[PDB]
C-alpha cells in the first residue's frame, strides 16, 4: 500500500506532517485518486488548475467529527476533481469508519466521487455504505487534532488550515 | 445532523 503525506500550516504556522496509508489493495480506484492527487502527476484537469491537493485547504472542520478538505477547484467547499475527467462510482463499501485518522471519501450522493475527502477524529459509523473509506493516518494524528483544535460546531474554521505541501511517500 | 456533503451541507 502507497503512504502519502500532507505538510501543513495552521494559521500560518507549520503544524507538521500528515501520513497516509492507501488502501489500494482495497480500493485500487479511490487510492489511486487519492494517491496522484498528492502528487500533482497528471497535470491540469478540466477546471484549469492542477489536480493537486497542494495549496488547498480544510474549509469544514467539526470538533470531534471530522476535517474536510479537498476542494483545490473553487477553495470552498463546492469544487474539486477526480484524475477520472469525471465524479467516479463508490467503488465499494468493505472498509468501515472505525475511528480517529479514517480517511474516506467526501460526496453528494451516491456514484458522486471527486476530489473531496474527510479525516475522522471519531468513530462515525452512521457513514458506513455511504462513504467511501479508502485509508488512514498512521503518522500525525496529532497535527490532525491541530486542525480539529481551529473547528467549529458550523463548521468554520477560526484559522486558516493549509496543505503547505504533499505528496507521495512509499 | 453530522454528514460530510459536497454542495448541499445538509442537518
Amino acid at each position: 500500500n502507497p503512504k502519502v503525506f500532507f505538510d501543513m500550516t495552521v494559521g500560518g504556522q507549520p503544524a507538521g506532517r500528515i501520513v497516509m496509508e492507501l488502501f489500494a489493495d482495497v480500493t485500487p480506484r479511490t487510492a489511486e485518486n487519492f494517491r496522484a492527487l498528492c502528487t500533482g502527476e497528471k497535470g491540469i484537469g478540466k477546471s484549469g488548475k492542477p489536480l493537486h491537493y497542494k495549496g488547498s485547504s480544510f474549509h469544514r472542520v467539526i470538533p470531534g467529527f471530522m476535517c474536510q478538505g479537498g476542494d483545490f477547484t473553487a477553495g470552498n467547499g463546492t469544487g474539486g476533481e477526480s484524475i477520472y475527467g469525471s465524479k467516479f462510482a463508490d467503488e465499494n463499501f468493505v472498509k468501515k469508519h472505525t475511528g480517529p485518522g479514517i480517511l474516506s471519501m467526501a460526496n453528494a450522493g451516491p456514484g458522486t466521487n471527486g476530489s473531496q475527502f474527510f479525516v475522522c477524529t471519531a468513530k462515525t459509523e452512521w457513514l458506513d455504505g455511504k462513504h467511501v473509506v479508502f485509508g488512514q493516518v498512521v503518522e500525525g494524528m496529532d497535527v490532525v487534532k491541530a486542525i480539529e483544535k481551529v473547528g467549529s460546531s458550523s463548521g468554520r474554521t477560526n484559522k486558516p488550515v493549509v496543505i503547505a505541501d504533499c505528496g507521495q511517500l512509499s | 445532523x453530522l454528514l460530510v456533503t459536497a454542495g448541499l451541507v445538509l442537518a
